[PDB]
């Protein structure tokens, strides 16, 4: 079957009233040798959708080709049809789920964990999860890999139910993501310094800010707490 | 009636379709000439580009089968393009299986075998073009093989094609009996190119400009085409002679 | 197009049989006189070779007699080319059976089989029929000696004496007269050769 | 197993060891893991020798069609042909190939294809089990866009360590200078740098 | 005389009567022109509006292949769509293998050889279209025209249809006034000029002007249709000269 | 597609004629005459090459093709057809008898195998018969030296001597008159030169006349020395120089 | 002549004879006229029956909630093309969460018609279909010609005695486009049109069949007391 | 366990002066149930003789495979299949099941009648030619035969001096192997006659 | 099993033992390990001997076809490539090991190929289960530009070292010398050392020591008349 070679650690995300903010570490870890650094794992498709991918770099690029095919198929023939029946995040999410489905029943998975983030033509917040286990569900905060266990409760502290989407603004979400990337880095071994951050509004589009670096690590307890037990 | 159209036997012996392949050749009116250097194999062709509507540079009669083997075609343009694709595939496949590039001769033989298949099979048809493979093989030096729409083939030490080859063919026989030498044996690549162009001019009776020529030159492990500017310089040497 | 040459090649004449069969019959008949005579204690196979020269080495040539096995042989009347195919098929088919049951195949099943292959080419496909008539000579204990001829129509029948090729008419006449139930191998040899001496379209009989 | 492709000012230089082991037995120590597939694109082989030989012959053929029909493969174009085959045939073929070439126009480029297979353009790359040692040394002492003489020196210096620390690695430094002047083979005896 | 009843087969002429009649249908078709420009290429087409009950700017025959290829056609309309769809499957395969947008000389081969496979036989009938295609890639401007016959070269300018005679003479004048090649933005006003003059040949039924272009950087190495303001300018300039 | 050509097109006529087999003989006659004479200690086969331009290398065109080192072949009729059959023969011989039994086929067997291909190709529609008639000369241990004529009908027949080509009939009467039971290779060679001259007006010289033999043993060209009782190549095409010496005894 | 049997062999003219006969068949069949506004598409079709004993036969069949067709010419061939479309609509919808556009669906049928004229011994379908639909881009009416020409049109009519409908269509062309937000009036306009196209065999309550799909109108076929309303 | 050892048994072959001889035990079992003493492992197709060891069901199939192929050979070529040609055919055939191979061990014997050369051959499951004219042995007690045969044999043995030598060689070893015994057949093959001799011996 | 190949200036020399073994039971005391794909490409097998014999034959057929067709002498490179592919198809189940040594129009060549289908160039190379005893000798005696004379020596010695060490080696030692453009000289039984102790005393039986149940003439010829 598929044995994991090169993988990305985490993609982290939430909702707010006018859109979605998705961010991710950029890393291709090969065992404990961190062989590739700054493998970007957010792929914008248009300005209304970003596909953030964790897991295999190998499989991630096989999925990329399909992503290429998705745009062209839409663009084909009349431009005015697909202007006003443009690719929603829903259209890309479905296309993908189908391909995965077939592959894994035949015992040869397309080994990835995906979050498709965007906003409709409608502007409705769309945030949904699909992965290699075929589990598909929407949730107000989402994260994959390590980041589920670690980063995600912070995000979830702020947005808890569907009624707290309007109340959150874009400013609030961005501070929350940022605070979480810091913690994340601190407490993940397989973390990269380098991370990119994407804000998608249905009123300004995509602003992509690349190559942010983690802030100074906290070291207040490194210089006081010594030994490890009875012995020093 | 029927025996003409499909490639079954005719009461004469010869297929109507193979004869028709030659007549069709004549309608382009573009004449190609091939000679051998000691160390090179030189092809010059007439190049016709009547108006500016068609772009000059794109007009071509040369197809690079591989990085070494050149091919000059005499005859219809669609058919040439079709045959050209097949030959590239063959050459490569032979590298895969055997670890080395197909010799010029071997390649010619393969195409002739294909040619045969097209003249037994009823819906398949023989190609209207004539395929002249040139190379300088490493081991064997200069190599000319001409392959026919029949698939009849033989090697050469110089040959000419086009509907007005008849003039060139006799002039070549006369030149080479006189000299005695079977082929031009100048080491230098530049001399054989001057000789080829000058000889064409005598034979057809019509003078040319750089514009009216397209010059291919093959040496070992390599095919390359001479730039416009080199060809101008080559004419300065001719004018001086 | 491509439908211009086609014209329902394989269609019955009003009679009930394809024209083509007839024509193939015509071809076979060009071949020389072949006689098989069935006797109480054996079978005689004799044939006179035509379409032949002495320049062509006739001390090794085969256009008649082929060995299928020990008990089973053929005499061919028709295209050597059409025949060659069938003799090979008949050999493998018999061999399969031999291996399967370790008992020789019956003669009747051998004939039936070859006959279907014939029928195939005219039932569909538009392929011209195979121009062969074989004289099948065999032995099994069930029926004793058995003597068949088979046709390109793919019909086969049982016979006690029969001829195919040239002068089948003149030969058939004499044979019926001469056929007896006490008849042995040794009489059939003489008889055949006297028939042959008369039917010869060659210079002589050699 | 020590292989690298390291870019510089005027193109890119490949260097590799020769010693190839099966077991604790040195199987062959005159191996040529720097290998021809197109005039200016060569390939550094590591991993099962069989799998890598087989693929190099299959891609080669493809490359020759590329040239003829669609123009000269870039280094990028060529790398992509390896990526496909090794992804689809991941389990069968375990092959880690660095594909690196010199275009006149686009300069030296280095692309590495893992066992799992995935392209990376990187300014330079270092790989092999016996070359772990020289990740520290190399990164720290990299000078970007070296003089040509500095690029030759640099690889030699790093490799003295790698042979010390690793028995599988050893033998002549076989080198291919991929520059405008073309292909220049260099060989440097192991004695000159192990002792000095 | 039996070669007119047998699809694509050698003859004493050599060229079969079927391949010849396919050209006749192309000729009845709408004017189509192509200009090779300095830094891009401009495709323009006369769309004859037979009736006003056609929806303007919705019957469009500019077919996109990839993100950089424009193709436009005259002749038999089913034959035209089928070659482009078939071209797209082919193109998709190449991009997968080689992870590169397909080159123009590359794609030119994809399109040509499909036709050839059907001239070799008599079982399968070949296309009756001439397709003007091209765009910008890494090797530059490329303007092509393919025949139902299967022969193509580059063109400083190409033309086909009933008004091809108007197109061709002015196309030559352009190379005369501009031997360095007239630039992609200036050429858009000129293309529209040629179309209008060509409309005199095709004057019996009205036309609607429809222009597109692919340019190195004027479009920003993209495919776009000439629309709004730019379109508008080109309308005025053209009219103004035939007046 | 649909290809409506499966149906036989070598259909009988009202008089049983096989249209395409009759026409194939026409191509044979335009061939350049070849002949074969069988002796007690070998086979000689002889022909003149097809005409060509001097400028063309006349070495390349060779109508006599070695198919196995023990079995050679020469033809009359079309050139294109011959080549395809020659590859096909080398192919079928290795797959079916040199992988199984590890040996080049028996001589009659190879003739039997070629003959089937010719039978299907004339039986089946949409494929015209080969327009060539072969002389396959060979040796095998079991049947000794042999010479067989293979017709496009695919019938094959042993002949003491024969000729195919332009003047096949005339040449047969000639060959019969000089056939003996004390023939040698040498006597045979003499006859072949007389025959060939009568039937071909061309020039007789060692570079355009082919004389090739089935019969000389070659421990020398065995290509290896290590057990001489191996027969090695039976086939040898006589070298030009040698040919020139024998043209004194034309 | 001679180019009527053969499909692989181009007519001298370059227009195949089979295709001229396929168009011929369209003309013998039932009148059907289509028109569109911006918020709706409306189809009017004459139901036919052999005899008095025969019950009237609906010619417009709901294909999907957003699609339906009318047939004019041969009924048997219509069935092949219509099944095809149901499969394709559903496949697409399942994969992309993207409804099969009218524009795209048209190309599918087209490439399909191409293959059978390409291939020797095939035949064109002897039928026309007017495919209507309403999707996010708008209302639409597409023309399928057996010649392989697909056109978006404000209105068109095919069938026997199409001419009354055709003059009506030019005239009422600007008027029906500014009518929106009223289904009922658009449907009335169609009835006016079809009765001009007929001479003898007057329409009754079940000789008429109507279909409408719109922004706020699911694809519904109206018959009986429903169309009593618009008569 | 081993498929060869269900029936086990032995085949021995030697060459003598213008003769060969091939012999074998007649024991056939299914494990520790002795079934038959009448079973023959040695078959003949002309002057080629074939003793076959191993899995009993696979023997009957191999015989049959080869019954077919050898007769078709005789008919088309008009001649018996030489020992020489046959050995080759045997090797190709074993190969056919490359993986999951045939579980059988053929041993060829014969006289090339066309030259007068004594010929014997051996084989393994995959099939390779094991050439050695002095002896070829096979089976479950192949080990035992080797010692015996090498010592008894003296290069070039007279036809009936060969007879003493083969007979004793088999007898001693066969009782002293539990999957061998129950009599024997000794085929003495000379060019002009073949004699088939059931031997008197302890069945135990 | 010991095979050495040593390339030299004037040709390429293969030499091998003739004791063939199947387990510690010596299958054939003498039988050439040297086999011929062709007269200009000779080879020897290590590993599963059965597997080697077969694969040489199968592939070696294709090569003959190519060889006839290109109308050149068998090319070392053409054979090597073909073989590599075939093994690879099973992913190297085939237990074959071959020393592929020969001459062709481009000079003299030696290569190895392994069961997985690994190949290597060598000026000298060794395969066998006695590969390690043989290889030691070569690396010492070796110098640049061996002559024909020297190459015989190293090959004979190296196989001779293996007799003392590797058990599967033993008996006659054969050498074949493949020269460029020239017939391959087989010096079969290049060495012949002494095997088999002459009998101490007879073990040949007196007549009459056997007990015979019956005899019957059994026909084998096609049935003949009386």
């Amino acid at each position: 079957t598929q044995q994991p070679i090169v993988t990305g650690t985490s993609v982290i995300s939430m909702k707010y009233d006018n859109g979605v903010i998705i961010a991710a570490d950029n890393l291709g870890s090969y065992g404990s040798l961190l062989r590739f650094n700054g493998v970007e794992r957010l792929i914008p498709v248009g300005d209304n959708t970003v596909v953030g991918i964790s897991g295999d770099i190998s499989d991630m690029q096989h999925i990329e080709r399909l992503l290429k095919d998705l745009v062209t198929e839409n663009a084909y023939d009349n431009p005015l049809a697909d202007a006003e029946e443009a690719l929603e995040p829903s259209y890309i999410f479905e296309y993908l789920a189908t391909v995965m489905y077939q592959r894994r029943s035949k015992m040869n998975p397309l080994w990835n964990a995906i979050i498709v983030a965007g906003v409709q033509s409608n502007g409705d917040q769309f945030l949904r999860y699909v992965n290699l286990l075929g589990v598909t569900y929407s949730s107000p905060t989402l994260a994959t890999g390590f980041g589920a266990h670690m980063a995600n409760p912070l995000l979830r502290k702020v947005v808890d139910r569907e009624s707290d989407i309007p109340k959150t603004t874009v400013q609030v979400a961005e501070e929350a993501i940022v605070n979480a990337m810091r913690v994340l880095y601190y407490r993940d071994a397989r973390s990269s310094r380098n991370f990119s951050l994407a804000i998608i509004d249905k009123n300004t589009g995509l602003t992509f800010k690349k190559n942010l670096q983690v802030e100074n690590m906290k070291w207040d307890f490194a210089k006081d707490i010594k030994g490890y037990g009875t012995q020093k | 009636g029927y025996d003409r159209h499909i490639t079954i036997f005719s009461p004469e012996g010869r297929l109507y379709q193979v004869e028709y392949a030659f007549k069709a050749t004549n309608q382009t009116n573009i004449n190609s000439l091939a000679v051998r250097g000691k160390d090179c194999t030189v092809v010059i062709s007439q190049k016709k580009v009547p108006d500016k509507l068609l772009d000059p540079t794109t007009v071509s009669y040369i197809f690079c089968i591989s990085r070494t083997i050149g091919m000059v075609v005499n005859g219809p343009i669609p058919d040439a393009r079709n045959a050209a694709l097949r030959a590239k595939a063959e050459a490569a496949e032979f590298r895969y299986k055997y670890g080395y590039d197909m010799p010029c001769d071997v390649l010619a033989k393969r195409m002739a075998n294909l040619s045969q298949i097209y003249t037994q099979r009823a819906y398949m048809r023989p190609l209207g073009v004539i395929l002249t493979f040139v190379s300088v093989d490493e081991e064997l030096g200069p190599s000319i093989y001409k392959t026919d729409p029949a698939g009849y083939y033989v090697g050469y030490k110089a040959t000419a094609t086009g509907p007005k080859q008849q003039e060139i063919t006799t002039n070549l026989e006369n030149h080479f009996k006189k000299s005695k030498i079977d082929h031009i044996n100048e080491e230098s690549w530049e001399k054989v190119v001057e000789f080829a162009i000058t000889h064409m001019i005598d034979a057809l009776g019509t003078e040319f400009s750089k514009n009216d020529l397209e010059v291919g030159v093959a040496t070992k492990d390599k095919f390359f085409t001479l730039s416009a500017e080199n060809i101008e310089e080559r004419l300065v040497a001719i004018a001086e002679q | 197009g491509s439908r211009r040459y086609d014209s329902r090649t394989t269609i019955f004449s009003p009679e009930g049989r394809l024209y083509q069969v007839e024509y193939a019959l015509e071809s076979i008949s060009h071949a020389g006189t072949a006689i098989g005579i069935m006797a109480s204690d054996g079978i005689v196979l004799a044939a006179e070779r035509k379409v032949t020269s002495t320049l062509l080495e006739q001390d090794t040539s085969t256009e008649k007699l082929y060995k299928l096995n020990d008990k089973i042989a053929v005499a061919v009347a028709g295209l050597t080319a059409d025949a060659e195919i069938l003799i090979n098929t008949a050999r493998i088919h018999a061999q399969n059976y031999l291996k399967t049951y370790n008992e020789d195949i019956p003669v009747e099943i051998l004939v039936r089989r070859l006959s279907d292959i014939k029928q195939g080419y005219t039932q569909h496909g538009g392929l011209r029929p195979f121009g062969v008539s074989f004289i099948y000579a065999g032995y099994d204990d069930r029926y004793g000696y058995q003597l068949y001829t088979s046709n390109p129509s793919g019909n086969y029948t049982g016979w006690k004496a029969i001829s195919v090729g040239a002068n089948t008419s003149a030969a058939q006449t004499l044979l019926q007269m001469d056929y007896k139930d006490d008849m042995k191998v040794d009489d059939a040899i003489e008889l055949a050769l006297k028939t042959l001496s008369k039917t010869t379209d060659s210079s002589a009989l050699t | 197993t020590s292989i690298m492709a390291v870019t510089f000012k005027d193109g890119v230089i490949l260097g590799a060891d020769s010693r190839t082991t099966t077991g604790a037995y040195i199987a062959n120590r005159v191996t040529d893991k720097l290998t021809r597939v197109h005039d200016k694109i060569w390939c550094c082989r590591s991993g099962s020798a069989a799998d890598t030989q087989a693929i190099a012959d299959i891609v080669q053929y493809h490359l020759e069609l590329y040239t003829s029909q669609y123009g000269t493969p870039s280094t990028e174009t060529a790398a992509s042909v390896f990526k496909e085959l090794c992804y689809e045939n991941k389990d069968n073929l375990t092959a880690g190939i660095i594909v690196a070439g010199y275009d006149d126009k686009n300069k030296g480029e280095v692309y590495t294809i893992p066992l799992g297979g995935s392209v990376h353009k990187l300014p330079y790359a270092i790989a092999g089990s016996g070359s772990t040692f020289i990740y520290g040394y190399c990164d720290k002492n990299f000078r970007e866009n070296m003089s040509k003489e500095e690029t030759v020196d640099f690889i030699k210096h790093s490799l003295s360590q790698a042979i010390k620390w690793d028995g599988s690695s050893g033998g002549v430094i076989r080198m291919v200078v991929l520059t405008a002047a073309g292909v220049e083979r260099l060989i440097f005896y192991p004695d000159e740098y192990e002792q000095l | 005389t039996g070669y007119d009843l047998s699809n694509s087969v050698f003859s004493p002429d050599g060229r079969n009567f079927q391949v010849e009649y396919a050209v006749k249908a192309v000729e009845n078709g709408t004017t189509s022109i192509g200009i090779k420009c300095n830094d891009g290429v401009v495709f323009a087409v006369e769309k004859l509006i037979t009736s006003k009950l056609l929806v303007p700017q919705k019957n469009v025959k500019i077919q996109v292949v990839d993100r950089h290829i424009g193709c436009v056609y005259s002749g038999l309309i089913p034959d035209g769509r089928h070659l482009v769809n078939r071209g797209r499957e082919e193109a998709a395969s190449f991009k997968k293998l080689y992870k590169t947008p397909i080159p123009i000389p590359a794609f030119a081969d994809r399109l040509g050889q499909y036709v050839q496979a059907h001239t070799l036989y008599n079982s399968v009938r070949p296309f009756g279209v001439s397709t003007i295609f091209g765009g910008v890639d890494k090797n530059g401007a490329h303007l092509y025209m393919l025949e139902p016959s299967g022969s193509y070269w580059g063109y400083k300018g190409a033309a086909t249809g009933k008004g091809r005679q108007s197109a061709k003479a002015e196309l030559e004048k352009l190379v005369d006034h501009h031997p360095e090649g007239l630039s992609a933005r200036e050429a858009v006003k000129q293309a529209a000029k040629i179309i209008y003059l060509a409309h005199e040949d095709n004057k019996e039924k009205d036309f609607e002007l429809e222009i597109s272009w692919c340019s190195l950087s004027e479009t920003n190495g993209l495919h776009k249709f000439v629309k709004g303001d730019l379109l508008q300018e080109a309308i005025d300039f053209a009219q103004k000269e035939i007046n | 597609m649909t290809d409506r050509y499966s149906f036989s097109l070598t259909t009988f006529s009202p008089s049983g004629k096989l249209g395409q087999i009759d026409y194939a003989l026409t191509a044979v006659k335009q061939g350049v005459t070849s002949l074969g004479i069988k002796a007690t200690n070998g086979v000689v086969i002889a022909t003149e090459k097809k005409s060509s331009s001097p400028l063309a290398m006349s070495e390349t065109l060779s109508k006599v093709s070695l198919l196995t080192p023990d079995i050679g072949a020469v033809y009359s009729g079309m050139g294109p057809d011959y080549r395809v059959l020659v590859d096909k023969s080398r192919k079928v011989a290795h797959t079916s008898y040199k992988r199984i039994y590890g040996e080049y086929p028996p001589t009659k067997l190879l003739v039997s195998e070629v003959a089937k291909i010719m039978q299907e190709a004339t039986q089946s529609g949409g494929v015209r018969p080969f327009g060539v008639s072969l002389l396959i000369a060979g040796h095998d241990e079991f049947n000794g030296f042999s010479l067989y004529q293979v017709d496009p009908s695919g019938s094959y027949f042993p002949w003491k001597a024969t000729a195919i080509g332009k003047g096949s009939v005339a040449a047969k009467t000639f060959l019969e008159k000089r056939w003996n039971d004390e023939l040698e290779l040498e006597d045979a060679i003499h006859i072949a030169l007389l025959t060939l001259k009568e039937s071909v007006e061309g020039e007789f010289n060692g570079d355009t006349i082919e004389l090739a033999i089935i019969g000389d043993e070659n421990p020398d060209l065995l290509g290896y020395t290590g057990i001489p009782t191996d027969k090695g190549p039976r086939f040898r095409k006589l070298t030009s120089q040698e040919i020139n010496d024998r043209l004194e005894a034309l | 002549n001679n180019y009527d049997g053969d499909t692989v062999t181009f007519s001298p003219t370059g227009r195949l004879f089979q295709v001229e006969y396929a168009l011929e068949a369209i003309k013998q069949g039932s009148v059907t006229v289509g028109l569109r506004s911006n918020t709706h598409a409306v189809l009017v079709a004459l139901k036919r029956n052999a005899d008095e004993l025969s019950s009237y036969q609906k010619k417009i069949i709901k294909c999907d909630e957003h699609m339906g067709l009318s047939l004019a010419g041969l009924a048997p061939d219509a069935r092949v093309l219509s099944n095809y479309l149901r499969q394709q609509c559903n496949y697409s919808s399942l994969v992309f969460n993207r409804k099969l556009a009218v524009e795209r669906a048209g190309h599918l049928l087209c490439d399909k018609a191409q293959k059978n004229t390409q291939s020797y011994g095939g035949r064109p379908y002897g039928v026309g279909l007017l495919i209507i639909g309403y999707d996010k881009s708008g209302a639409h009416l597409l023309e399928f010609q057996p010649s392989g020409n697909v056109t978006e049109l404000y209105g068109t009519a095919i069938g026997a005695r199409s001419q009354g409908a055709k003059t009506y269509l030019e005239r009422t062309l600007d008027t029906f486009i500014k009518i929106d937000g009223n289904p009922d009036e658009l449907i009335k306009a169609g009835v006016e049109a079809i009765s001009q196209s007929l001479r003898d065999e007057s329409l009754t309550v079940d000789n008429l069949s109507i279909a409408i799909v719109g922004k706020d109108t699911p694809f519904t076929i109206y018959d009986g007391e429903a169309v009593a309303k618009y008569i | 366990s081993d498929p060869s050892s269900i029936n086990g048994g032995i085949v021995v072959a030697m060459t003598g002066k213008d003769c060969v001889a091939i012999a074998c035990d007649l024991r056939l079992g299914s494990q520790s149930l002795g079934v038959s003493n009448k079973f023959e492992k040695i078959f003949h197709y002309g002057h080629v003789f074939l003793g076959i060891t191993g899995l009993a069901t696979d023997v009957t199939t191999l015989n049959e495979m080869f019954r077919y192929k050898t007769n078709l050979y005789k008919l088309k070529e008009e001649r018996a299949i030489e020992p020489e040609t046959f050995t080759q055919l045997v090797s190709s055939s074993l190969y056919e099941r490359r993986f999951g191979p045939y579980f059988v061990g053929p041993v060829v014997a014969g006289i090339n009648s066309k030259s007068g050369k004594p010929f014997i051959a051996g084989f393994d499951l995959i099939g390779c030619i094991d050439e050695a004219k002095d002896f070829i042995v096979s089976g479950t007690a192949s080990d035992q035969l080797f010692g015996m045969c090498e010592s008894l044999y003296e290069p070039n043995l007279e036809p009936e001096d060969l007879f003493e030598t083969i007979s004793q060689a088999l007898l001693n070893a066969a009782d002293r192997d539990a999957l061998s015994g129950w009599g024997a057949v000794v085929y003495i093959i000379k060019k002009d006659e073949v004699v088939k001799r059931y031997l008197k011996m302890r069945q135990d | 099993t010991t095979i050495v190949g040593v390339k030299f200036n004037n040709g390429v020399v293969i030499a091998a033992d003739t004791r063939s073994t199947q387990g510690p039971i010596v299958a054939d005391k003498n039988c050439a390990k040297l086999h011929r794909i062709s007269p200009k490409i000779w080879c020897a097998g290590a590993g599963t001997a059965a597997d080697t014999e077969a694969v040489t034959q199968l592939i070696g057929s294709n090569i003959e076809l190519h060889s006839l067709y290109t109308s050149r002498e068998p090319r070392v490179v053409s054979a090597l490539q073909m073989l590599k592919q075939h093994l690879f198809k099973y992913q190297g189940h085939i237990g074959a090991y071959l020393i592929v040594a020969g001459v062709d129009p481009t000079g003299s060549h030696l290569f190895s190929i392994h069961a997985h289908g690994s190949t290597d160039v060598g000026y000298y190379l060794s395969l066998g289960s006695g590969s390690l005893a043989a290889m030691a000798v070569l690396e010492s005696h070796w110098k640049q530009d061996l002559t024909k004379e020297e190459a015989i020596k190293l090959a004979s010695d190296a196989i001779q070292a293996g007799i003392w060490n590797d058990l599967g080696s033993g008996s006659n030692v054969d050498v074949c010398v493949m020269e460029i453009g020239k017939d391959a000289e087989y010096l079969r039984n290049y060495l012949t050392p002494n095997v088999r102790e002459e009998k101490q005393k007879s073990y040949k039986f007196p007549r009459g020591t056997t007990a015979v149940l019956k005899e019957s003439i059994v026909n084998i010829c096609d049935i003949q008349e009386e």
